[PDB]
DNA sequence: AATGTAGTCTGTTAAAAACACAACATT
DNA sequence: AATGTTGTGTTTTTAACAGACTACATT
């Protein structure tokens, strides 16, 4: 409910996800899909990390406290998406 | 009656690392929440570790 | 390139669509304390993914799990979370 | 070389349900018999299906 | 009849969390 | 000199994981 992308109206991010997948599922020509959770997750993690790090003016400690994840976890998540 | 982080920690059943204690404050794990009174924290004598 | 795109008319990624909802959220937040955001974002992304994949596999939990690349137990647990038991 | 149940199954001409493949191991229907190394089984990359 | 699945279990382990500590910066 | 940060180790706890299985469904 608190997360909305200015579509001009205020449609949730929940709806925005459903549409990208409807387009993906259509684009897929019956190919086997071994890992989708990660496809979606990596696409949502990379921007989330970039938004908070910007918001906390680079403070890893604060960024971690904000997201509700361990500092080690944030560090690991950043290193994944080459933000180390 | 108020105490320093050092004082409070040293009174606890299992005194922990000061870095860990200052971390608990930051993580809202100490009740009543200690506040920086100027340059440093004031834990109230009744302070306790919370979830 | 990025297989996940929402028809904005152009094809802008979901990665961009996430950045915008958060920019709006951060602005909407009137200095309230934010203890857990990862979950806020995650639950908002999981609930639709599940509903979509489940629809695509015509209700098959087994297949849905294999597709997402998560353990069957995990999918079951994820569904029960968002009341899709 | 050894493979996981998942890996082996996915290589087979007609990959079957993981639960079906497990039931088979339990039934001594995979040769050489895959072994439980901790949390999971290990199949010979060229392991075969047999009649019960 | 052979194989596939929902549901309800077990145990194993990789991952996250929590705690360390040594630098050095900020207060 | 107390407190905060980053970088890097450990130890502890959580959660995903593979599998066991039975009744029923699909093939």
């Amino acid at each position: 409910d608190v997360l909305t992308v200015s579509t001009v109206t205020q449609k949730p991010l929940r709806d925005s996800v459903k549409q990208a997948l409807k387009n993906y599922f259509a684009q897929l020509n019956g190919q086997d899909v071994n890992d989708l959770y990660e496809l979606v997750l990596a696409e949502v993690e990379q921007p989330l990390l970039d938004m908070v790090m910007q918001y906390t003016r680079g403070n890893q400690t604060r960024a971690a406290l904000m997201m509700g994840i361990n500092r080690g976890t944030l560090r690991k998540k950043l290193k994944k998406y080459g933000m180390n | 009656m108020y105490l320093t982080l050092q004082e409070w920690n040293a009174r606890q059943r299992r005194p922990r690392s000061l870095e860990t204690v200052r971390r608990w404050v930051r993580e809202s794990r100490i009740f009543p929440p200690p506040v920086k009174d100027g340059r440093e924290y004031l834990f109230h004598e009744s302070a306790v570790k919370v979830d």
